[PDB]
DNA sequence: TGTCGCTAAGTTCACGCAGTATCCTGT
């Protein structure tokens, strides 16, 4: 009822980049080339057995983690030697390490531990004491390398905090030169109202889709949400796999017209996947012999090459989960968004938000960014923005239903090589 | 014969007698197998009993020299190995490998001596080989029936037995486990002087059993119980009572005490042995045991063993080694065997056709008909 | 019928020495 009255469809909510017309068009996926980014490192797209961590193993993910990260950050600040953070230290030394909270509640500045790495502390933690820090931006998981002193060999006193270091740029070849700008309209789950199970908000959206002609739809879940007051309290009368795959076809069928490359990008509350992290790709559908070539069933995180331009992408609400964990000393998003891109990973927080089930092998496998991404979507139920985070273009396109009213999608329109600015325009949009 | 003449008679019968085109004509077998006769092993016994082995020769021509230049008082033949035997010092130890030979039997009436009565050691007579008439033809039957090997070649030894060369190519590749398992198939006489019983046939008769008592038969009456007289006297029928049971001899020797011919006696005691039925076979048990070959498994197992050679002269009684035709065996004579004495004399009272001329030649001819059969067989294969 | 020398690393085979395994003999 809500929803089908609003009065603000089509509503320009934030905007970037050149001005545009009033009206977008695309290419129908013409001229366009989707492809998972090809890096050193294989791409999940199959399931991989879980449920069965050893704890050895976890270890081993996370110690590696900093030790990689410390090395890349060692040999690009031409720091000499790293020292064991447990052991006393009377004049400054350079130390390694992650930060976490001495506590299970939410980290603060009284509340800071630095555990180092096992090649050069032996898993040895050590309370910190950020006194002497003039400026700061922690968070649990967050590999940082520090220089202090520790006169008691019993609270590490950092002295500076050294930045992080993000991955360069893709270098775009020459193959996609002529090709034109493409044009993605993003749009991230729930998908149905609160209290309904038709998909009403999706409906809009496909019609969005086929009217103005998109090259890439990049779909994130859920798709069928595990928080739908309908799911939990046992209202439906048809299986969750029947609700799903009712919900892609509608999807791959009504955008043939439109002849739109699709992304769709699994979700940690999807009540009919796999509940894991990195999330394998959807695999109980078949799109017909005349969809094939248009649907892309990625993993979460996912890397995407379009043309040359690289665009990450997460379903996770990572901006939500790190909020309620990063102190500072004195924009918020954007440092958090920094942090994202200087560790590296799709998901550095650790441990992790209550809310999403990590497979450590799997993350330290698939989680790696590759580069840093020309686009990096990043749904979030924080508010919707388009913000410029050291060169990458991170689009929060808020949520395409938010409760019983309806929500939002973006548009956004990219071409390798043009002008650094691989991202000519981009508007968050009210469906 | 004088001994002592050996040494002057032995250079000429090595030079005008001895068959050597037919000799070679069997060691060679045809030349169908490279290298067969040029790795076949000789060994020879000289003057002053000196042994020689591991003697090999490239041909023919190479033999008689080599043979008339050393005048060997005895010739053996043995195998034939995996490379020439002169050059064995040559091989790789373990290399050196007898592979072929003849499938031989040895039967020497000195294995005989504790069942005749005529004669002893070395000693034969008519009323003994008969013995020997038996076992050619006993053991023959078997090789020719039950083992369907064709080529038998049967020699006189020279004095006290008879040797058999077995030369069928199945047979020349027999293994020295199947030559052990041919040897005692064929034998039935099994033990040693501390033995009195050495025949225990089971309560079944195998066929091969009841050939052999068929043909003992034939001969037994003329041989055991009219020649032998096994039992003439208590000295000697005592040894027949002390090879049946207990429990009738008692029963026998009054019987034996009223009987006026062996002939009787063995009567007797087959209607006293009917009449007592497991003991059925025992009258079978003892004429094997009077009648049956004994075989030296040793001879026949070995594929190294060295046998006397062919028309080889014996160093004692100077006949000479001649094959046995198998039709004529009822008229084969050990004692009409010719000598070396006799045949120089002979040759010395008259090229290739010389032997024709002495006593010699019909026996040349047996073995010449043997070869023939044994080139008839290598062609028609 | 004469075909220069020695020195040295290297391959392929033939054997010691020791260790592991499986397969035997008879009536
Ligand atoms: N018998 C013999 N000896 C040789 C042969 N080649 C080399 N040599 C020996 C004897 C030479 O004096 C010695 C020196 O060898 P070199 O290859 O250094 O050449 P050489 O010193 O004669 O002259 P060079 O180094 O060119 O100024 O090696 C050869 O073919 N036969
Ligand atoms: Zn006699």
């Amino acid at each position: 009822q809500k929803y089908g009255s609003r009065t603000n469809r089509g509503e320009v909510v934030t905007t970037y980049g050149e001005l545009q017309g009033t009206t977008w068009n695309g290419g129908s996926g013409s001229n366009t080339n989707v492809e998972l980014f090809t890096s050193l490192d294989e791409p999940l797209t199959k399931m991989y057995k879980f449920m069965f961590q050893k704890l050895m193993d976890i270890r081993e993910v996370v110690s590696i983690k900093i030790e990689e990260l410390g090395a890349s950050l060692k040999d690009h600040f031409q720091i000499d030697e790293f020292t064991s953070v447990s052991l006393p230290a009377q004049e400054t030394v350079t130390v390694l390490g992650q930060i976490g909270c001495d506590s299970n509640g939410k980290l603060n500045s009284k509340s800071v531990i630095l555990e180092g790495d096992r090649e050069h502390s032996a898993g040895m933690q050590v309370p910190v004491d950020l006194s002497e820090l003039k400026d700061y931006s922690l968070f649990p998981g967050q590999v940082v390398i520090m220089e202090g002193t520790n006169s008691t060999g019993r609270r590490f006193v950092p002295t500076k905090l050294y930045e992080g270091v993000p991955l360069p740029f893709h270098q775009p070849s020459k193959e996609f030169e002529e090709c034109p700008q493409q044009m993605v309209i993003t749009a991230c789950g729930p998908f149905t109202t609160s209290d309904t199970i038709t998909y009403d908000a999706l409906k809009d959206l496909i019609d969005i889709v086929n009217r103005d002609r998109p090259d890439i739809c990049i779909l994130l879940g859920p798709f069928l949400d595990a928080k739908h007051e309908q799911i939990e309290n046992l209202q439906l009368t048809v299986t969750f796999e029947d609700v799903f795959k009712r919900c892609l076809k509608m999807i791959i069928e009504g955008t043939r017209p439109s002849g739109c490359h699709l992304v769709i990008v699994p979700s940690l509350r999807d009540v009919h996947h796999d509940p894991v992290y990195p999330q394998p790709p959807f695999s109980c559908f078949e799109p017909a012999k005349e969809d094939k070539e248009r649907v892309h069933f990625v993993a979460d995180p996912c890397t995407l090459s379009v043309n040359g331009v690289v665009i990450g992408m997460t379903s996770t609400d990572l901006l939500f989960h790190m909020g309620a964990e990063e102190i500072s000393s004195s924009d918020r998003f954007s440092r958090i968004l920094r942090h994202i891109l200087t560790q590296r990973s799709y998901y550095p927080l650790y441990p992790p938000n209550e809310e999403i089930n990590i497979d450590y092998e799997a993350l330290y496998s698939y989680t790696p960014m590759p580069v840093t991404p020309d686009v990096f979507i990043v749904p979030s139920e924080l508010r919707y923005f388009i913000k410029d985070v050291t060169g990458c273009i991170c689009i929060n396109p808020g949520r395409l239903t938010k409760g019983l009213v309806g929500g939002t999608y973006a548009r956004f329109l990219v071409k390798s090589g043009a002008m650094r600015s691989t991202c000519i325009s981009a508007q968050v949009v009210r469906v | 014969y004088d001994p002592a003449s050996l040494p002057d008679v032995l250079p000429l019968y090595y030079r005008r007698l001895f068959p050597f085109y037919q000799y070679f004509r069997w060691l060679n077998y045809g030349g169908v197998v490279k290298n067969y006769f040029q790795h076949r092993e000789f060994s020879f016994t000289l003057k002053d009993d000196v042994y020689v082995r591991y003697q090999s020769f490239n041909n023919q021509s190479e033999l008689e020299k080599e043979m008339q230049k050393m005048c060997p008082y005895k010739i053996d033949i043995g195998a034939v190995y995996s490379h020439r035997p002169s050059l064995h010092n040559t091989v790789k130890s373990g290399t050196f490998q007898a592979q072929e030979k003849e499938l031989v039997f040895d039967i020497d009436m000195t294995d005989y001596d504790d069942v005749r009565r005529c004669c002893s050691s070395a000693d034969i007579c008519p009323k003994c080989w008969t013995l020997m008439t038996i076992a050619v033809r006993i053991l023959d039957r078997a090789l020719a029936e039950d083992f369907g090997f064709k080529h038998r070649l049967w020699v006189y030894s020279g004095r006290r037995g008879v040797h058999c060369w077995v030369c069928d190519d199945s047979a020349r590749k027999l293994s020295q486990a199947e030559r052990s398992a041919v040897a005692e198939y064929l034998s039935v006489v099994k033990g040693g002087e501390e033995t009195i019983k050495k025949v225990q046939l089971p309560e079944t008769i195998h066929p091969f059993i009841g050939k052999s008592l068929k043909m003992v038969e034939r001969y037994f009456e003329k041989y055991a119980l009219v020649d032998q007289d096994i039992l003439e006297n208590k000295q000697c029928w005592d040894k027949v009572i002390a090879l049946v049971p207990e429990v009738a001899r008692e029963s026998l020797l009054r019987e034996f005490s009223k009987a006026r011919s062996s002939v009787e006696r063995w009567d007797k005691l087959s209607s006293c042995l009917e009449a007592t039925r497991r003991y059925s076979n025992i009258p079978k048990e003892i004429m094997l045991q009077f009648c049956y070959p004994r075989l030296d498994v040793n001879v026949s197992k070995g594929l190294n063993h060295l046998l006397k050679s062919p028309f080889s002269v014996h160093p004692k009684t100077g006949r000479i080694s001649v094959p046995i035709d198998c039709k004529k065996l009822d008229q084969f004579d050990p004692f009409s065997v010719p000598t070396i004495s006799l045949i120089c004399s002979e040759l010395d009272n008259v090229r290739t056709r010389d032997y024709k001329r002495t006593s010699l030649a019909p026996y040349i001819k047996v073995f010449e008909q043997f070869l023939d059969k044994l080139d008839q067989s290598r062609k028609g294969e």
